[PDB]
């Protein structure tokens, strides 16, 4: 079918239709352009005219152009022929190596996967990450999300992550770049090149890649989201084997949306976001999931607009994973990295019946004094520790060193730390951290604890300090 | 002359979006009756205007175009209601979602009928045991009540419903039909995963024989989270109305409330505070007016609510939250500090209430639990007030000795919901001084072994307290000589 | 005449009239319905169609659905025979009892006494409450306000009134409850009658119910205080006996008219409110009144939206009000009840030339030493109390106790506080207090002073507490 441009107003263009009006969700191309240019249906307006959203710049348009129905929703390239690829919203190749041959394609929009489908083994994940395992263990197939308010430690995190988890993996992993730094997309790919989960010369890379970041127009960040998830999609079903898929990050999905909603003509609702946010965001976030078909890790980072955790859009987040990394500027700027917040950050696996009873009892442990510290610190704050009883001022110490204690050097980031990335062990973090707990330490120096792997460092770091 | 479209029965859709069809035609449809797309979509007329019907959509409105044929259905919108249920999980509509066949029903029900009237109903007066000590002493629940269960997120909430709902097996797997407790259990823009798991652990309970689980989930569309919880309500009236028992947890209505609110502004319904339909309150007091107990002349059944709100950053005075605050007959008010405390559950003794008060409890826990809540309140404060042991005389020393232990008692692991002389037994230890000279790091500790002993030994006393009901003269003379004692020897 | 529905969005409805357009404030009946649905014409938008209100259910209203004008606004059966019934927002009996026949019917809207109508007597109404009677002291035929956040006691302090008041009455009693919980109007009920206030054999019943519930579309809950509030201007013109009137609660009336301003299509007031809020409550609030024909002692209970008192609505009432009483969540918090905020309740009787010099004099007297231990709160809490002058300690000390002394076992929380209710007489509050400012009892324990009735329980308590 042939449609007429009648609107353009940035990304979202209104084409009229005479004989066939296409169906919602479905893709068009723009007629009389040097590249590519697909409209995705959004809305019947009525007077056989269809507003729809522009998958990429809509300058040079002009009212009257021809518009073709596409017949069908945006369809990408699925396969294992994606794996070591970089590609688009659209599926189109963008690292100059060719055309994707693939036998299947599958569209973007797809239903998630019904409830009979669902899952409920809970494995943990280790990570080697003290703070993370030992306070908000992440789990096997399970949804991890990674809150953090402007250069809070997100993507570091993420790779780090990579690093630790997906390097080890064997299966597949699918990296999606949304509405983040070009720049990083360029810092990854070569980096996975390097490290061999990108080969350009044999079919053994592990990764396929997909992106759609800070430069494009609101359109494709709305989408790419949707793309790198498709991809995952097919090695979960049609394959059978463990999928890792990284996002970064999902925050830019939900702005996305903001940025043409008012463009599609509707009454914004708090915040000046869509009124559809929640149920956008659901959609699509039911569709990263694991199932009885196959198993996907997924770890997604969320930026944190003006660091408030209440905006809307990672207000609206919490809901739809199973651990939550919450990062924090006040401890980063203590220097504490990861930045984690040990009383912020939960995991559905923190259960005594799944991590047993010795890993439930330290972290609650932990937990339980640095909240008791926490409460000193409004006197702690005017007067300091003088006035502190003795039994107070042992709970501040212990907590200072807890605290500490939960620090670390991650590979990823030793160009900053000046340190050797660590990788610490399950019983490693219970013990360190039991020890600590039951004054086994009372003698060593908070900056002991600081920036280390195992607690063996802590006391060796100690001589060191003399 | 073909005349299966003419304009009064049905209509053609004139423009579709974000899931609102503005059908033309349509001539004779009630307000709020549900009418079908040629896709076999459901929808619900809610703007009944001069040339056009504002239809709210029960789906993907990606199947639906421009011209579509709408057809009415007659019927204002309804669902199976019904013993059937029981055991299954059911979408918005009623439809199976377990993929074990197709639903028994031989009832329907609409979803919106107004509450009983003053009339019909009586006195809320028999217990709703919970199994949770803090909740059944503190914050008691009748039958035909409606409590609050309110906190940030993670803070526990969900949990009190689970163990409210598996505490119920004690009467349901027995005789009397009185006391048995027939629940429902409603997701709200939750996460299908979750529910997954939250059905699995009640299957492992040996629960779902006596829950239905109502589920519009994340990806389901507004309408459909939206109305969910009205259909969970109709399906929980059906006991309500035959003199049976129903228990409704409505998890959570802060996603429904956001479901509402874009379900509207998409009608182009002006925003409101917040950008909340000026409704909303109404939105949840129609809802949870449903909830009550019925006089015998109507079959004495019940209907008893526990609707559950989000909270942001601890702040209960929010206007949502105030909302429904002023709806229900109290909450139980979770906080993040009591539980990274030790706290669990984070209940918060001074926000939280029972406007039912003692009514809702058996004598035996009256006995013991009749003053201890301003008891606990008077205790915050002096507790507060000698942060700085300001000479502080003795009739407060008292008061912080008991405050203490009594709060260690208050405390609760999860998945074990005690019997109601169970508790009692417990409380009765504190409250009666016995327990104001062990060391409260003792006491959690000493509830384990205590519980042990008279729940294997002693039962004839346990049956006794739960039997009468009440704490008779001797009983009460057999518990102080076996509390104790049994401190002594413990205290060895 | 009869128009037509032309459109139906929620509880606002447009109808088309061919001839004869209903002026605004009419009651339509609509027709083809199983039950009564009355229509208020809300306003002329113009090509002979009127915007309305629904006083019940939209749900199977049909486009070009018929509608007859009654030609006249929601008149409801007032008099005598009202009494011991319950009647709905468009007069309607409730309780199964069959019809209410009375020789008149009043409509709901009418126009506020006018200021030669107005009465200044100012006799102080003793409560038994300790907290209202030394410092807020409500007024025989004045307006009563009772102030409060969601649960603090708003309802159990009207229900005690009802108790401690109207039981002893003499006259009429009009207890309307608008918008607020079913639950409650079943308890009321049943409990009038248990105590023969309500009487189902006779014609003894002193007192006329109407209810217009949290379970009622947003136009039952803009007019049941209309209604309530018309049946008792009846007892107060017609007849004149002196009326005692119960409002719970009174900001349900705004919250009502907040929820269809909207669709009536209005540009939002601040805070989400309709323009006309403060008009709309002056047109009503001005009916609710004493005049020379007769004697309104209305109490009405204040709910205060997210706690803050600044909001709009509650904002609004207090310049209607002759005596306040504001309940404090922080207050109830500690396990004060009545939650009554000592420092934010006021009674325009609090005059010394009024309730006299002494009663006046302890009043102020206890407000001075909290207000005083108020100020040191947040310092002592971090600075310690050691640097305090013996003289400041002792007001830290005589402040524990007052706020002590001031709570007080209501008859109707029983279920609540596990304490038989005690009423206190005016002398004996007075004196009580009187005797705690004068140091006379710096030896009890505060804790003797928690929960207790007159000063004397608060001895007996020392010893009681004496071990
Ligand atoms: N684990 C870490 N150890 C040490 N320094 C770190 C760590 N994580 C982050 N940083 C420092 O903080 C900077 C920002 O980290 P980064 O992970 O890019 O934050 P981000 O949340 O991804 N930021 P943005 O995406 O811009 O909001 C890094 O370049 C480091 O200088
Ligand atoms: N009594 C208890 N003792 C110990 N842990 C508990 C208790 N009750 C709940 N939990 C745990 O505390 C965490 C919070 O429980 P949950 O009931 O999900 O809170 P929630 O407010 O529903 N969270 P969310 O639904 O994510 O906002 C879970 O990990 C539970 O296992
Ligand atoms: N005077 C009182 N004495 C003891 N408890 C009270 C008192 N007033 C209120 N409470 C507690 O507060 C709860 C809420 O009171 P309620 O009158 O329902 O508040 P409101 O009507 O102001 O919302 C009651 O159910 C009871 O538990
Ligand atoms: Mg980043
Ligand atoms: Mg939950
Ligand atoms: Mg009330």
């Amino acid at each position: 079918t042939t449609g007429r441009i009648v609107a353009v107003i940035g990304a979202v263009v209104d084409v009229q239709f005479d004989e066939g009006l296409p169906p919602i969700l479905n893709a068009l191309e723009v007629q009389g352009r040097e590249t590519r240019l697909v409209l995705e249906v959004a809305q019947h307006l009525g007077e056989s005219t269809v507003r729809t959203i522009a998958m990429d710049g809509t300058e040079g348009l002009v009212r009257g152009q021809k518009v073709l129905d596409s017949g069908a929703p945006i369809r990408i390239p699925v396969g294992p022929e994606t794996l070591g690829r970089i590609m688009n919203v659209i599926g189109e190749p963008i690292d100059e190596r060719g055309p994707i041959k693939t036998k299947q394609f599958a569209a973007i929009h797809a239903e998630a996967p019904e409830f009979v489908e669902m899952s409920v083994e809970q494995e943990i994940l280790v990570t080697g990450i003290k703070v993370v395992d030992l306070l908000a263990p992440y789990a096997k197939g399970g949804k991890i999300g990674l809150f953090g308010g402007a250069g809070v430690g997100k993507t570091v995190l993420i790779m780090e992550l990579i690093n630790n988890v997906a390097k080890a993996h064997g299966g597949y992993s699918v990296f999606a770049g949304v509405g983040e730094r070009t720049r990083e997309g360029n810092d990854l790919y070569h980096e996975m090149i390097e490290s061999g989960v990108i080969n350009l010369k044999d079919a053994t890379s592990k990764v396929a890649l997909v992106y759609g970041q800070m430069n494009e127009p609101p359109g494709a960040r709305a989408r790419v989201a949707l793309t790198g998830l498709t991809v995952a999609e097919y090695f979960r079903d049609q394959e059978g084997q463990d999928v890792l898929l990284f996002i970064d990050n999902i925050f830019r999905f939900t702005q996305a949306g903001s940025e043409v909603s008012a463009l599609l003509g509707r009454i914004p609702s708090a915040v000046g976001y869509q009124p559809t946010l929640a149920t956008d965001m659901g959609t699509m976030q039911e569709r990263i999931t694991t199932t009885k078909k196959g198993s996907i890790t997924s770890v997604q980072a969320i930026y944190v607009p003006a660091d408030d955790l209440t905006d809307p859009a990672p207000a609206t987040t919490f809901a739809h994973l199973d651990a939550t990394t919450v990062l924090s500027r006040a401890i980063a700027e203590l220097g504490i990295y990861p930045a984690v917040d040990p009383l912020d950050s939960t995991s559905r696996i923190m259960d005594p019946n799944i991590v047993g009873s010795e890993h439930y009892d330290v972290a609650r442990g932990v937990q339980k004094i640095l909240q008791d510290y926490k409460s000193l610190q409004d006197i702690i704050a005017i007067l300091g520790m003088d006035e502190l009883s003795e039994e107070d001022k042992l709970t501040v110490s212990r907590a200072r060193k807890i605290q500490r204690f939960l620090s670390q050097p991650f590979q990823v980031a030793e160009v900053f730390t000046g340190h050797l990335g660590k990788l610490v062990p399950l019983k490693e973090t219970i013990k360190g951290f039991q020890q600590i707990l039951a004054g086994e330490y009372d003698h060593l120096p908070e900056q002991a604890f600081y920036m280390v792997g195992p607690i063996e460092e802590a006391v060796a770091k100690a001589d060191k300090l003399a | 002359a073909d005349t299966s479209v003419d304009l009064e029965e049905t209509g053609r859709v004139l423009s579709i979006g974000d899931g609102i069809a503005r059908v033309h035609g349509l001539r004779n449809v009630q307000a709020e009756e549900m009418v079908e797309f040629s896709s076999g979509l459901k929808g619900m007329s809610l703007n009944l205007e001069p040339d056009n019907v504002g239809v709210v959509v029960f789906g993907n409105d990606k199947l639906i175009k421009e011209g579509d044929i709408v057809k009415r259905t007659g019927a204002i919108v309804d669902v199976p209601v019904g013993e059937e249920l029981l055991g299954r999980v059911v979408d918005a509509l009623g439809n199976a979602i377990d993929g074990k066949g197709p639903i028994g029903s031989k009832a329907r029900r609409r979803v919106g009928l107004k509450a009983p009237g003053i009339i019909p109903r009586i006195s809320v007066r028999e217990p709703m045991q919970t199994g949770i000590k803090a909740v059944d002493s503190l914050v008691p629940i009748g039958r035909g009540q409606r409590e609050l269960i309110i906190g940030d997120r993670q803070t526990g909430k969900t949990s009190i419903a689970i163990d409210t709902i598996i505490n119920q097996k004690r009467f349901n797997d027995g005789t009397d039909e009185k006391k048995k407790l027939y629940c429902i259990y409603v997701a709200i823009g939750q996460k299908r995963s979750t529910v997954a798991q939250l059905v699995k652990r009640l299957t492992d309970a040996d629960a779902m024989k006596y829950t239905i689980v109502v589920s519009a989930t994340a990806s389901d569309a507004a309408p459909l989270q939206y109305l969910a919880p009205y259909s969970g309500c109709s399906m929980g009236e059906y006991f309500r109305d035959n003199g049976k028992h129903a228990l409704i947890i409505y998890d959570d209505l802060s996603k429904q409330a956001v479901a509402y609110r874009q379900m509207s502004l998409l009608l182009r319904r002006p925003p409101g505070r917040e950008a909340y339909p000026g409704d909303v309150f109404y939105l949840h007091s129609r809802l949870l007016e449903r909830a009550a107990k019925m006089n015998d002349a109507f079959g004495g059944g019940s209907l008893t609510a526990l609707p559950v709100i989000e909270t942001q950053a601890g702040d209960v005075s929010a206007y949502i939250p105030t909302n429904v605050i002023s709806i229900t007959d109290g909450q139980i008010f979770l906080e993040t500090e009591l539980f990274y405390k030790g706290i669990r559950p984070a209940i918060n003794v001074g926000l939280s209430v029972s406007r039912v008060g003692s009514a809702a409890q058996t004598r035996a826990m009256k006995q013991v639990a009749g003053t201890m809540k301003l008891e606990l309140a008077q205790y915050r404060e002096v507790a507060a007030f000698a942060q700085f042991g300001s000479d502080l005389d003795a009739a407060t020393q008292q008061l912080l000795s008991r405050g203490v232990r009594l709060t260690e008692l208050l405390k609760q692991g999860q998945y074990s919901p005690m019997a109601i002389e169970e508790q009692v037994a417990v409380i009765y230890a504190g409250v009666r001084g016995y327990l104001d000279k062990l060391e409260p790091s003792k006491i959690t500790k000493f509830e384990n072994a205590f519980l042990s002993h008279v729940i294997s030994q002693h039962q004839a006393l346990l049956g006794k307290i739960r039997t009468d009901g009440k704490i008779s003269e001797e009983s009460d003379a057999k518990l102080k000589e076996i509390v104790t004692n049994f401190l002594a020897g413990f205290e060895a």
